[PDB]
């Protein structure tokens, strides 16, 4: 999803689903550090 | 825990209706021999409710005198009977499918199911406590809803009222609703969703199908709580616009026709 | 002539189910059916990651995912059995190392001996 | 923004670890042989029926079981939403010879579900109300247009020959008073019922989702 991490943490989510939710947060602050660059 | 002083609470908050009398303006307590082969629209017109109260002669009910359903076929509901209405039918699980059919014939679309859940009064009685007239049927159940509060610890699941069937024990009556569109831009005022779809009502266990006082006004609840506009009121309204085919012949309910087989 | 439930399962799961819903034998292949649907390792997956870390070096994962997945799959399931295989959570070191299959084993053993050596062994993954 | 973001760095560091030690943890368990919640002797079939090769189901269950299906349930996608035409266009009549059918059905296909029991001929001889409890043990009223919906009708129909050493005559109930338990997913009670009436038989569900998945049951569905 987004910052929202409520949203990232539900329990109908799976492991996998959760888990690539927080690589593609990952992805988004590694892009803001790269535009804040 | 088995929640039955709400499931069962319209028993102590209906009242039934006073029966008028014949010589009132109120009622049209019309008498014909065969309901099925009469001609209705003489006895009323411009109908909103036509409700069957039909018993059955089935399999299911041993050796008990009803309708038959093949002489369905043989009723006439005509366009100047019912125009735009809703006509109500006492269905029993082996003849469904066959009224629906006959209902297609006729020209009313199935549009609804009402089902009343039975509770065993034998279960219900035995369970406060660890043929039979209807005066006594009636007071076990004025009983049976007093004690209510002590009621509830028993599961809901050891109250049904399983009775005979050859496939699945009956422990439901349905009383199908189908609607006749007719004319266009002839609305039929509706208040929707006034009325659960589902009901639950202490019975014996002797004759299910045969729905006693209290709640047969139950169903003429529904019935006029689904159709506003078909209630009779005195003064601005000329015709009745319900009618009950197979009525009582000791109760016959204001702003209904009374259809009698004599 | 009581039927055997239990043969006349596995034989119907052999006739008429998915490779991945039942196994070899018929039994019933409890991985499928705790996962969502779509979301499946299947062993062929597990041969494809395999086949891609030994042809593609590990770490860059749209390669592998246009090469040996068809481009359907997740980079980050990619980079999480990778973990899985070479038994250590954290592959940074291990950045396009482009193992063999055949060897991949032996680092796979290693990792799990520094896990049960420094206490680090949680569920078969050394926790570096 | 600015400090923070980089301190949500760690915390998006902190969860994507712990978690995916939680995930190898499943996995691992997932290796050393976890069993699912589905049972051992359950029949799954991941195809659509449009396309399902019906003739190939009917001749493995006559060369493993040497007799069709006893019950066929039936959850219909109603208008993925198959049409009327198309699910009456399932062989029923071969995947059935002497049994029972037990096909749901909302009130809006309430009635052409009475055509396809008709159809397939079956004659439709029961029906079985599913009244949706609370938690509390409530009615779960819905919502309607004449009635407040607080039901689900499931038809039966009969084929055939009953009357043999199978199906047990005048059983269970033709009512369920069970809690919702999901979005279209029926009470359990249902399956309890068919086992009162066929006991240790062969049955068929058509659309089928993980969790009617029960033994002795060759369910078919799209996301099994
Ligand atoms: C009414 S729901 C059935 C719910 C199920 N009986 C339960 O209790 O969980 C319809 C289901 O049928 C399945 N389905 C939908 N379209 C299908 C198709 N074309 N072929 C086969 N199965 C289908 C899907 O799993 C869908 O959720």
């Amino acid at each position: 999803q987004y910052m929202t991490l409520e949203d990232i943490e539900n329990e109908k989510f799976t492991n996998l689903e959760i888990l690539t939710h927080l690589y593609n947060l990952k992805a988004e602050i590694v892009r803001r550090l790269a535009e804040q660059g | 825990d088995n929640q039955l002083s709400l499931l069962l609470k319209w028993r102590n908050d209906k009242i039934p209706l006073k029966s008028a009398s014949e010589t009132d303006n109120k009622c049209k307590v019309v008498n014909v021999k065969n309901i099925f082969k009469s001609d209705l629209s003489k006895y009323g017109a411009n109908l909103q409710a036509l409700f069957i109260n039909a018993l059955w002669k089935v399999k299911s009910r041993k050796e008990k005198e009803g309708l038959n359903i093949n002489d369905l076929s043989n009723l006439k509901i005509p366009l100047s009977l019912m125009k735009n209405g809703i006509l109500f039918i006492w269905s029993e699980k082996e003849i469904l499918g066959q009224i629906v059919e006959i209902m297609e014939q006729k020209g009313f679309t199935y549009i609804e199911n009402f089902s009343i859940m039975f509770l065993g009064l034998n279960k219900c009685l035995q369970s406060i406590n660890h043929e039979k007239s209807i005066e006594q049927v009636t007071q076990e159940k004025k009983f049976v809803m007093n004690n209510l509060d002590i009621l509830k610890s028993t599961d809901i699941n050891n109250l049904f009222l399983r009775n005979n069937y050859p496939y699945f024990k009956k422990t439901r009556h349905t009383l199908l609703m189908f609607r006749r569109i007719g004319d266009k831009n002839q609305k039929l005022e509706l208040r929707h969703q006034r009325t659960s779809d589902v009901v639950f009502e202490v019975t014996d266990e002797q004759d299910p199908s045969k729905v006693d006082t209290m709640m047969k006004e139950y169903v003429y609840q529904m019935i006029e709580t689904l159709l506003p506009k078909a209630q009779f009121i005195p003064g601005v309204d000329k015709h009745l616009k319900m009618m009950e085919l197979f009525a009582s012949t000791d109760n016959y309910r204001p702003g209904w026709i009374s259809v009698i087989e004599k | 002539q009581p039927l055997d439930f239990t043969q006349y399962a596995k034989n119907m799961r052999k006739d008429l189910s998915n490779q991945d819903i039942c196994l070899e034998d018929g039994a019933l292949n409890h991985s499928y059916f705790l996962t969502k649907k779509g979301q499946y390792w299947t062993p062929l997956n597990q041969k494809a990651l395999q086949r891609g870390i030994e042809l593609f070096g590990v770490g860059n994962w749209k390669e592998i995912n246009y090469d040996e997945f068809s481009g359907k799959a997740n980079i980050v399931e990619l980079e999480l059995r990778t973990c899985m295989i070479l038994g250590i959570n954290d592959i940074t070191e291990y950045y396009g190392k482009k193992i063999s299959e055949e060897e991949q084993e032996e680092i796979k053993k290693s990792n799990i001996a520094k896990g049960k050596k420094e206490n680090k062994l949680k569920d078969n993954i050394y926790q570096k | 923004s600015k400090k923070g973001l980089q301190g949500l760095l760690q915390d998006i560091e902190k969860r994507i670890l712990h978690y995916k030690q939680l995930f190898f943890k499943e996995q691992n368990e997932i290796a050393n042989g976890k069993r699912s919640m589905v049972p051992d002797n359950s029949i799954p079939i991941c195809s659509d029926v449009t396309k399902l090769n019906f003739q190939a189901l009917i001749d493995a269950q006559m060369r493993h079981a040497g007799k069709m299906f006893d019950v066929i349930m039936m959850d219909p996608p109603w208008q993925d939403s198959l049409s009327d035409e198309k699910i009456q266009n399932m062989p029923i009549q071969s995947l059935q010879q002497d049994g029972f059918i037990f096909v749901w059905a909302i009130n809006a296909k309430y009635r052409v579900t009475i055509k396809m029991i008709e159809n397939w001929g079956y004659k439709l001889v029961d029906e079985i109300t599913w009244v949706k409890k609370t938690v509390n043990g409530k009615i779960a009223k819905g919502h309607g247009f004449y009635l407040q919906h607080a039901k689900e009708s499931c038809l039966i129909g009969v084929k055939g020959d009953v009357d043999n050493g199978r199906f047990k005559k005048n059983i269970a109930s033709d009512v369920i008073f069970s809690e919702r338990r999901g979005q279209s997913q029926k009470p359990e009670e249902i399956y309890q019922y068919i086992n009162q009436l066929c006991p240790n038989g062969n049955y068929l569900e058509i659309f089928a989702r993980r969790n009617n998945l029960h033994d002795n049951w060759v369910s078919i569905g799209n996301e099994l």
